[PDB]
Order: C-alpha cells, then sequence, then structure tokens
RNA sequence: AGAGUGUAGCUUAAACAAAGCACCCAACUUACACUUAGGAGAUUCAAUUGACGCUCUGA
C-alpha cells in the first residue's frame, strides 16, 4: 500500500532529466553548511527537533526596556569605511600580517564591545543560565 | 554528573559533549561559536564585529584567526566556561590557523578536552 | 586484440636518469627580506590583474553572447525557417588549423642554410 | 516505511549517475609546440575556462613527446629540438556558442603553438597505444 | 593576445632552460627555452620535386 | 511593407606579433625568470662549463665560454625584423607593416541617396541563397585579388536596421587568412583598421552597437 | 525628446552591518577538482521623496 506524501518532498526541485549539466557537491563542506540549514528547517515528518528542543513559544518575548539610541547609519558607515581604509593604507600591518606576529588591545576590544554589542551577547547568556525564565515568567 | 548525547557514532559530529566550538571561515570573515550540544549558541565572536575589525590588517589571515581564539578564550574564561569540545576534519586541524588558534586557547587557558563523565 | 593495449610512455612525465646526479647541486642563496616583500607584493598585484583580466573577458563574451542572441531571435522572428538553417551545424567548421604569432614577421627575402631534419622517438 | 508518506525519502542512486543539428559529437584538440611549459600553461588555461563555461571536459592527455635534430651541410652542424603534445577533449558546445568560443581561443592564443581542432575519431585514441609490430 | 604566456615550470626536478630564438623557413622567429645559451636556431629546407630546381639552389 | 534584407561579412585578421607586454607584465617575467634559474637543475652546459673550470684548475697546480661568445657574435650579426613602420603608419595606412600586434579589420566606401556614410561592405540578399551566400558572394565580388577569408561560424553576429523604405542588414564573422593590397587604385577605399581610429571614424549608433559588438581585446 | 530602472557578477540581506555566494594568484595534482596560504570589490547626490547613471520607445 502506498500514501501521498503530506509535504514537498525533499531533493523534488532539482531536476533529474537533466543531471549532467548541474553543479554537484564538490566539497564536503559545502554538504554540511547545507545538511545544517536543512536540519534547521522544519519539517513535517517527525524529527530531532520536536523531542529534545526548550519548545520556545512562537509568540514574541514581550521586553519593554530601554530601545536603541538613534545613530546615524550613513554617517557610521562612513567613518567606519575611513578608518578601515586608514588603516589599509598604514604601511607596517601588511607585512605584521604576512609575518604573523601582531595582536590586539584585549581592553580596547572588551570596552568597544560592551559599548556596542555587549548587552545582546549578555541577554543570550543569561537566557540560557535561564535567569529570564525564572525571574520573569 | 550530567547526561551527554552518547551515540551517533555513525555520523561525522559526535554530540558527546556539552559545550562544542564550531569555527566558520568564509572567503571574507571569520566566526567561532561556542553553543551546547541543544544547538543554542552559549557565546560568539566574529571579525564582523567592528571592535574587533578596526584593529585588524585582514579578517581572514592567521592572525585574524589566532586572535578570535584569543578573544574568545578570554570570552569563555569570563563566561566560566574552561572546558570545551572541537570536532575538525583533518585538513581543517592540520591547518596552521586552526593549529596557532587552539594553541592561543590553551595558552589562554581553556582545553579542549572535555571531562570524562562520572557516574560510577 | 583482447590483450590491454600498453600506453607509449611520455618523457615529459620520467624524470631522466642522469638528474639525481648529488654532484648537480648548487648553494642556495638566502633571499633577502626586502626582495621576498618585493615578490609578494609582485604575486599580489598579478593577482589583481589578472582577475581584472578576466572580469574584462567577462563583460566582454557576455556582450558578444547577448548581441548574438538579439540578432539570433530577431532573425527567428523574421523569417521563420532561417534561423533553423542558422542553427544548423556545417563539417567545414570543424576541422581548423591555426599557427600563433611570431616574434618578428617573416623576412621577405630569406633563406635558411642548407641542412636536414630527422625524427627520433622510441616505443 | 513505504505504506506512509515517508517512503523513498532516502533514496539516492536516481540521483546519482548509474553505471542532428545543436548536437556535436566528442571533438578533439591537438596542441603542438616547441615548449612543454607553454603548452601545459595554454592547456590549463583552456581547461580552467571550459570549467568556467560549465562546458563539458571528457579528458585532456599527452601525445607521445619527440625530438628532431637538424643538421647543416654546409659544413657538418649539428643541433636537436623538442616538441610536445597535449590534447583535450570536449562535447556539448552548442552552434552559436562554438563561435565565440574558438574565437576567445584564437585571440588569446600565444605565441610558438599550433591548436587543431577536429572531431575524435578512433584513428587519435589508437595512437597513443604501442605500434606493436606482433600484430 | 597572449597572457599565459610567462609562467613557472610546472615540473619538478627541471634542468637548465635558457632562452633561444628559433627560426623557419619564412624567417619567423619565436622564442624558445633551450638548455645551453644559444641565441638563435635556423630550420632549413631538404626536397622539392625539381630536378633542375634542385640543381640550381645546389648551383647557388 | 518595402522591406529590404542584407548580408554581410566582417573578416577580423588576427596580429603575427605578440602585443607589448606591459612594464608589469614584463617586471613580474624578469622575476619568473629569476625563481626559474634559482629552482632549476643542472644541464649539460653547466655540467660540462664547471667540470672544464675544475679542470683548468687542477691543471694550474699540474669551450663553452668560446662558444657563447661566438653565438652572441652571430647574434649581434643577424639583424632582426621590424616591429613598427612609422612611414607606413601614415602612407600606408591600407597596409598590413603598420600594425602587427593587434588585430584589423577593414571598411569600404559606400554612398546611398539618401545619406552618403563610411560603413563596413555589406550586399543585397535574394531568397534562393543564404546569408552565408550572401557573405561570401560579397567577398568574391569585392576582394579583387589573392586572398581567402574562412568563416569561423553560422549564427548570425550582428542586426542593424535603418528606415527611410526599411532595411536591415545582418553581420556574420569571418577570419582572415591570407591577403594582398593589389589593383591599388580603388573606387572603394578599403583599409585595414582597428576599433580605436574605427570608432573615431565612422558615426552612426548602429554602428556604435558595432563598436560595443566587436571584440576589442 | 518621452516611459521604466538603480547594492560589487548573483541573492525581496539588512539591528549588533555593509552578509553569503560567485571569483583571482600561489602550492599538490598530467590537468581539473579537493585542500592549504594569500587578494579586490560596491548600496551616484540632497532629504521612503526628489535630482546623477542604466534599458526601452521616436527622428
Amino acid at each position: 500500500r502506498r500514501t501521498p506524501p503530506l509535504g514537498p518532498m525533499p531533493n523534488s526541485d532539482i531536476d533529474l532529466s537533466n543531471l549532467e549539466r548541474l553543479e554537484k557537491y564538490r566539497s564536503f563542506d559545502r554538504y554540511r553548511r547545507r545538511a545544517e540549514q536543512e536540519a534547521q528547517a522544519p519539517h513535517w515528518w517527525r524529527t530531532y527537533r520536536e523531542y529534545f528542543g526548550e519548545k520556545t513559544d512562537p509568540k514574541e518575548k514581550i521586553d519593554i526596556g530601554l530601545p536603541p539610541p538613534k545613530v546615524s547609519r550613513t554617517q557610521q558607515l562612513l567613518e567606519r569605511k575611513q578608518a578601515i581604509q586608514e588603516l589599509r593604507a598604514n604601511v607596517e600591518e601588511e607585512r605584521a600580517a604576512r609575518l604573523r606576529t601582531a595582536s590586539v588591545p584585549l581592553d580596547a576590544v572588551r570596552a568597544e564591545w560592551e559599548r556596542t554589542c555587549g548587552p545582546y551577547h549578555k541577554q543570550r547568556l543569561a537566557e540560557y543560565y535561564g535567569l529570564y525564565r525564572d525571574l520573569f515568567h | 554528573v550530567a547526561r551527554k548525547e552518547r551515540g551517533w557514532r555513525t555520523v561525522f559530529p559526535s554530540r558527546e559533549f556539552w559545550h562544542r566550538l564550531r569555527v566558520i571561515r568564509t572567503q571574507h570573515h571569520v566566526e567561532a561559536l561556542v553553543e551546547h550540544q541543544n544547538g543554542k549558541v552559549v557565546v560568539s565572536a566574529s571579525t564582523r564585529e567592528w571592535a574587533i575589525k578596526k584593529h585588524l590588517y585582514s579578517t581572514r589571515n592567521v592572525v585574524a584567526c589566532e586572535s578570535i581564539g584569543r578573544v574568545l578564550a578570554q570570552r569563555c574564561l569570563e563566561a566560566g566556561i574552561n572546558f570545551m569540545v572541537y570536532q575538525p576534519t583533518p585538513w581543517e586541524a592540520a591547518s596552521d590557523s586552526m593549529k596557532r588558534l587552539q594553541s592561543a586557547m590553551t595558552e589562554g587557558g581553556v582545553v579542549l578536552r572535555e571531562p570524562q563523565r562520572i557516574y560510577e | 586484440e583482447k590483450a590491454t593495449q600498453e600506453l607509449i610512455p611520455i618523457e615529459d612525465f620520467i624524470t631522466p636518469l642522469k638528474f639525481l646526479d648529488k654532484a648537480r647541486e648548487r648553494p642556495q642563496v638566502e633571499l633577502t627580506f626586502e626582495e621576498t616583500e618585493r615578490r609578494a607584493l609582485l604575486l599580489k598585484k598579478w593577482s589583481l590583474y589578472k582577475q581584472q583580466e578576466r572580469k574584462m573577458e567577462r563583460d566582454t563574451i557576455r556582450a558578444m553572447l547577448e548581441a548574438q542572441q538579439e540578432a539570433l531571435e530577431e532573425l527567428q522572428l523574421e523569417s521563420p525557417k532561417l534561423h533553423a538553417e542558422a542553427i544548423k551545424r556545417d563539417p567545414n567548421l570543424f576541422p581548423f588549423e591555426k599557427e600563433g604569432p611570431h616574434y618578428t614577421p617573416p623576412i621577405p627575402n630569406y633563406q635558411p642554410p642548407e641542412g636536414r631534419y630527422n625524427d627520433i622517438t622510441k616505443v | 516505511y513505504k505504506t506512509k508518506p515517508t517512503h523513498g525519502i532516502g533514496k539516492y542512486k536516481h540521483l546519482i549517475k548509474a553505471e542532428t543539428d545543436y548536437e556535436y559529437g566528442v571533438l578533439n584538440i591537438h596542441l603542438t609546440a616547441y615548449d612543454m611549459t607553454l603548452a601545459e600553461s595554454y592547456a590549463q588555461y583552456v581547461h580552467n575556462l571550459c570549467n568556467s563555461l560549465s562546458i563539458k571536459v571528457e579528458e585532456s592527455y599527452a601525445m607521445p613527446t619527440k625530438t628532431i635534430e637538424v643538421l647543416q651541410l654546409q659544413m657538418l652542424l649539428d643541433s636537436v629540438l623538442t616538441t610536445h603534445e597535449r590534447v583535450v577533449q570536449i562535447s556539448g558546445l552548442s552552434a552559436t556558442f562554438a563561435e565565440i568560443f574558438l574565437e576567445i581561443i584564437q585571440s588569446s592564443l600565444p605565441e610558438g603553438v599550433r591548436l587543431s581542432v577536429k572531431e575524435h575519431t578512433e584513428e587519435d585514441f589508437k595512437g597513443r597505444f604501442k605500434a606493436r609490430p606482433e600484430l | 593576445s597572449s597572457r599565459a604566456s610567462l609562467t613557472r615550470v610546472h615540473r619538478q626536478a627541471y634542468a637548465r632552460l635558457y632562452p633561444v630564438l628559433l627560426v623557419k623557413q619564412d624567417g619567423s622567429t619565436i622564442h624558445i627555452r633551450y638548455r645551453e645559451p644559444r641565441r638563435m636556431l635556423a630550420m632549413p629546407i631538404d626536397l622539392d620535386t625539381s630536378p633542375e630546381e634542385r640543381r640550381a639552389r645546389l648551383r647557388k | 511593407s518595402p522591406w529590404r534584407l542584407l548580408g554581410a561579412l566582417c573578416l577580423q585578421r588576427p596580429p603575427v606579433v605578440s602585443k607589448p607586454l606591459t612594464p608589469l607584465q614584463e617586471e613580474m617575467a624578469s622575476l619568473l625568470q629569476q625563481i626559474e634559474i634559482e629552482r632549476s637543475l643542472y644541464s649539460d652546459h653547466e655540467l660540462r662549463a664547471l667540470d672544464e673550470n675544475q679542470r683548468l684548475a687542477k691543471k694550474k697546480a699540474d669551450l663553452a665560454q668560446d662558444l657563447e661568445d661566438m653565438w652572441e657574435q652571430k647574434f649581434l650579426q643577424f639583424k632582426l625584423g621590424a616591429r613598427i613602420t612609422e612611414a607606413d603608419e601614415k602612407n600606408d595606412r591600407t597596409s598590413l607593416n603598420r600594425k602587427l600586434d593587434r588585430n584589423l579589420v577593414l571598411l569600404v566606401r559606400e554612398k546611398f541617396g539618401d545619406q552618403d556614410v563610411w560603413i563596413l561592405p555589406q550586399a543585397e540578399w535574394q531568397p534562393g541563397e543564404t546569408l552565408r551566400g550572401t557573405a561570401e558572394r560579397t567577398l568574391a565580388t569585392l576582394s579583387e585579388n589573392n586572398m581567402e577569408a574562412k568563416f569561423l561560424g553560422n549564427a548570425p553576429c550582428g542586426h542593424y536596421t535603418f528606415k527611410f523604405l526599411g532595411a536591415k542588414v545582418f553581420f556574420f564573422k569571418a577570419l582572415l587568412l591570407t591577403g594582398d593590397f593589389s589593383q591599388a587604385g580603388n573606387k572603394g577605399h578599403h583599409v585595414w583598421v582597428t576599433k580605436d581610429e574605427l570608432g573615431d571614424y565612422l558615426k552612426p549608433k548602429y554602428l556604435a552597437q558595432v563598436r560595443r559588438f566587436v571584440s576589442d581585446l
């Protein structure tokens, strides 16, 4: 006996009438990337995710907090381009990179990180440790 | 004492861990993610960030790799993650970039070997 | 007939027996820092040059292709048989023979000395 | 399982290979030149641009090289030279596309080269094996 | 054009191959890398069917 | 609906001499020569040279140089061919000698009742004939000398129209294998020319489409 | 002269930013391919609205 498939079966978008024209997986890493994105995509058949995943609600997570500042993205990217092109125009960074001896100030990196986008990483860490679900339900 | 998912011996990623390191280097940038077996990230690092990119010449060289390694080790031993696991391919492990990356991490104070589960 | 015919060895993929002598070896002059820097800069500049070359090649070939296809579709719309006639192949266009350019053009009146040639090959 | 809609989800053999005009048979391309390195570089460029154009390429191989001795008899003088031969096999090139293909090849052709393009014949394939005299 | 000419010798354990000129029967000149530092080789001619022409070119 | 259909041939003469390399190209060529002599292995020349130098060193306590000197003197004696011809570039614009490094194409002096135009040769097509037929008809008509223009394709390469009533010319491509410049006195001023001064010469916008179509290289 | 359009070649990507893919040089490979180590790239100007570039439609 047979039954129709509920959802669109995999490997159905490809055409097999034409096979040699098609591009092939020439790298395990390409295949792996495809596989990971497929796995993170949802599916109609039963899968590992709907057994061993927390089953977060589909609705939004309410947070009436401090919104971001209104930063002028145009001049922000302009200053960033000025900075990167000045760095590229600098002269010693070439030898530094091509001899593998350079470094970076950890303190400055930490300060700029916690100023710019630290809070998002800290929110991620908090929701991992379970502070939010336990405090604010 | 926790249980780690023992099994999957047939498939390449061995999920018998608690905190895994996944490194993705593209032809434009390089990122390193420390996540749980749940597939959910616990901490991240990426050359895409302006704080790290302003100080650097190229986002893809061995210098960038080892710098991301050092920064990620800093973040890890800040977040208490002193032990973690890494499943590289043969060439990915033989590469000098990832070798120097894991060396930087070890000297930063994080070992890429996870303790053996206890239960008697 | 059913025997697996052997293939004539290629003398380019066979290092002469008289290439392994240790008497040939030359002293290797260690390279200078500035010279190696020059080499690397040269390599990256030439890589940029070659990618620009292939960029303009892509542009040229794409323009030629799209123009040819415009002409083809116009001819198809106008004459519904001459486009098929053009799509037809032709055997005289398959066998071609051509030479490469020369360091200098041929001399008008130049005769070489009197000599002969003889080919030498092995099985 | 067969009865259920999940049947046939794992099969791959139909994906992988099993083992008139505007349809050009297998064509061969000979490249004869005195410079083995020039010949190899030109063949490599051809193979790379073919892969870029997504045109099929069966195989590329070297024909047996040959050395010729030239001697001038004014007094007796001698000299020798070598000649190397590369070969490529292609197929599936469209009619109008072959025009620009060959044109770009001729244009980028460097000095010290002689290129022939013909239909693949059993003669070429049998000219590679040792000329066994026993037969 | 001619762009893929200048290249690295795609081979290991290669002897000295120095640049040298090669002249064909028409006087056309090309480059070839050759063992010893020559400056030019030249291609001669041997045989045509004309007997009187052969004799004339032998005289002259 | 007064229509008219024309076929035309465009022969592209390839250059016989290599294009003069860029200074970067020549510098990297010298660098490649350096790397090649550095990585290279011994040859018979180096063998005999070093061995006979050591023989002389031994005999002092107890030729290759001559050959290379003779070769240098023979090279200095011999004279090479000409690359560029300053005179022929001006007074012999209708010649091959002016430019041997880049590809060439011709142009004919054509006249029409509505507008006199400097354009590429063409001819009128009739039903019992192929466009390639018209192409070889045009070349056999306008050649007037010993030269063969071999084709390289059957597909159409250019399409260009103009109204007064309607005329539509289709361009095919071809290869130039042989060519001379006999019958120098001609009504149609045939002149082998390159894309740069071709564009400088001729006006039309269909012709500008020809410009962008033809490969510069 | 009028209509449409407009992120590096592709992508209805756009906060924590210009991301991923495509591509190029070198090495191994007969070559390709994989792989390693390196290389360049952009949302035209003023506030989604206008004005600089592109195609099409007429002479």
